[PDB]
């Protein structure tokens, strides 16, 4: 299944770069041995080459990830950004994407990858739930996301 | 360079077993999904089954008509893929391919579990399931006649009947006659045995002077036949 | 579960579309393979818009409803081949499946009528309790013929074996047909006939038990 724990959610401040977000969101996954040590660096490498900016409304979303061979156990870490930060567009668009919600994926199983992308697609199209992600605290977000993830593994 | 090399194909009786091997090099085999595909004689490609990677715990899916009789496995330390086949049936006969399998999923329009595609293939190994026994051909002359002469040239040959298994080689005049020689691919009869024909087109103006001897060699039965084909009277 | 048309013909230099139909294509993309006899398949296209690099740009794939299509813009003589689609057998399935394959004929050569040669049973074979009519079909183009046998004038379906056509060394095609019958049947009728139809033209050879072999 997919490991999603309380310190896999965190709010991030106003002055963080794309690389800071990656490293922060990956820190607890490394610490828990969910991923290899240089996992953040491969996510940055993969992002520089295959961007994951989703310009959905009302809140921009990003799905940074790397290769499944760098994963030891399935996990997801979630980031809420104080200010919007720009990601390059996933559909090859030249315009950057403002993003306030980040789903870092550390999935080694193809069936989880597709189940999780499908779920994220339904989630960012829920205008209500997106607006909650911008006001809930970490314990609320962790409680809400956790029960939803559990609905995928079954 | 990617290389996939299948082995282990052969002849097997209905109800028996066979183990196919596929040696892989030039890519990250340990993390690759790998698929077996077969092509029955004169038929299309048929998906047989697929073994996944480490993240999926090397799980396997199988086509329905093969489920419970076939097992796919791998030995990553030596970069080998295997297909084990039990209770074989005549319809399992055909050419079995090894294929390195990619995964695809489009975020906005895809549906789980996306799609698998076959990005590198081996050349195949042939599986023949048949209760027939080794048997050498009977060889009958195909005499030239006025009916087998267009005008400038004449047609004569050898009928190579009821042998098994493939193949048989046919030469003329011990490999001295190559021009105008046409050995047709074998037909497989409902009996389980093969038949083919070799005909040579020769100068209409030479049938009385030139000898024509077809040399039939069937290695699987250790049989050689030499057969003079002449006009009949 | 994936249906393709048995065969299509295209003129050299034209554009042709090959399609594949199935319920699962409403949810999944198709991949496309070229195969020629005695050679490994080659992936041509997969997904929404993925052409593996090294595949010529004239190949392109598309999707609409329960159909997927491969388009070849400017068919070349190399493209004469069999084309297979592949996808999930059912939406959400972990299994895969191929379509039955489409044979694409690219007309890169003048049409050539088949040479037909029909041999009667040999007396040697008559002395064994068997008898074989041998109809050899050579040098035709394109590479599809149908063969019909006749006892006198009436047709016979029993004991016919026809090979699939095979490419000769000079790019034309060959096939052979065999009519097996008993020596009583052979001496019974006044003649037998092999009828080879090719591009609406039927050429017929005939042999008679009034001997010659």
């Amino acid at each position: 299944g997919i490991h999603f724990r309380r310190h896999y959610v965190r709010h991030l401040p106003k002055e963080v770069s794309q690389n800071d977000i990656i490293k922060a969101l990956a820190s607890p996954l490394i610490n828990d041995g969910m991923v290899v040590s240089d996992f953040a660096d491969h996510v940055i490498t993969r992002e520089q080459n295959f961007p994951t900016g989703l310009p959905v409304e009302p809140v921009g979303v990003a799905i940074p990830h790397t290769d499944s061979k760098y994963v030891r156990q399935n996990a997801i870490s979630v980031g809420i950004l104080a200010e919007p930060v720009n990601f390059e567009d996933a559909g090859g668009e030249p315009d950057p994407v403002p993003v306030r919600v980040v789903f870092m994926l550390a999935l080694g199983n193809w069936f989880d990858i597709t189940n999780v992308l499908w779920w994220i697609k339904a989630v960012i199209q829920d205008e209500d739930f997106m607006q909650q992600l911008l006001v809930m605290n970490d314990d609320e977000i962790y409680q809400s996301i956790y029960t939803r993830i559990s609905e995928l593994e079954h | 360079e990617v290389q996939l090399v299948e082995s282990g194909g052969g002849l097997v009786k209905p109800g028996g077993s066979l183990r196919l091997s596929c040696s892989a090099s030039g890519f990250d085999f340990d993390n690759a999904w790998m698929t077996w595909v077969r092509q029955p004689p004169g038929k299309g490609l048929e998906w047989v089954g697929r073994i996944t990677g480490p993240g999926e715990g090397w799980s396997v899916d199988y086509a329905a008509p093969v489920e419970g009789r076939f097992t796919i496995s791998r030995l990553n330390s030596i970069n080998f893929l295997y297909l084990e086949m039990n209770n074989l049936r005549m319809e399992d006969s055909g050419l079995y391919f090894c294929a390195r399998t990619g995964k695809y999923y489009d975020f906005w329009s895809g549906y789980p579990p996306g799609e698998e595609y076959f990005q590198d293939w081996g050349r195949g190994t042939l599986v023949t399931v048949s209760s027939a026994s080794t048997k050498g051909p009977s060889v009958f002359p195909l005499a030239p006649s006025s009916k087998s002469t267009s005008g400038g040239t004449a047609a004569l040959g050898c009928l190579v009947k009821d042998y098994f298994p493939e193949p048989v080689t046919v030469s003329w005049n011990s490999g001295a006659l190559t021009s105008g020689v046409h050995t047709f691919p074998a037909v497989l009869q409902s009996s389980g045995l093969y038949s083919l024909s070799s005909v040579v087109t020769v100068p209409s103006s030479s049938l009385g002077t030139q000898t024509y001897i077809c040399n039939v060699n069937h290695k699987p039965s250790n049989t050689k036949v030499d057969k003079r084909v002449e006009p009949k009277s | 579960e994936l249906t393709q048309e048995t065969g299509v013909s295209v003129a050299l230099g034209d554009t042709v579309t090959i399609t594949c139909e199935g319920d699962s294509l409403e949810s999944h993309y198709a991949s496309w393979y070229q195969k020629k006899p005695g050679q490994a398949p080659i992936l041509l296209f997969y997904g929404k818009n993925n052409r593996p690099s090294g595949v010529p740009d004239r190949f392109s794939g598309s999707a609409s409803g329960n159909e997927a299509s491969l388009t070849i813009s400017g068919a070349q003589a190399e493209d004469d081949a069999e084309y297979y689609c592949s996808s999930r057998d059912k939406s959400g399935s972990r299994l895969s499946v191929f379509g039955g394959g489409t044979k694409l004929t690219v007309l890169s050569q003048p049409k050539a009528a088949p040479s037909v040669t029909l041999f009667p049973p040999s007396s040697e074979e008559l002395q064994a309790n068997k008898a074989t009519l041998v109809c050899l079909i050579s040098d035709f183009y394109p590479g599809a013929v149908t063969v019909a046998w006749k006892a006198d004038s009436s047709p016979v379906k029993a004991g016919v074996e026809t090979t699939t056509p095979s490419k000769q060394s000079n790019n034309k095609y060959a096939a052979s047909s065999y009519l097996s019958l008993t020596p009583e049947q052979w001496k019974s009728h006044r003649s037998y006939s092999c009828q080879v139809t090719h591009e609406g033209s039927t050429v017929e050879k005939t042999v008679a038990p009034t001997e010659c072999s």
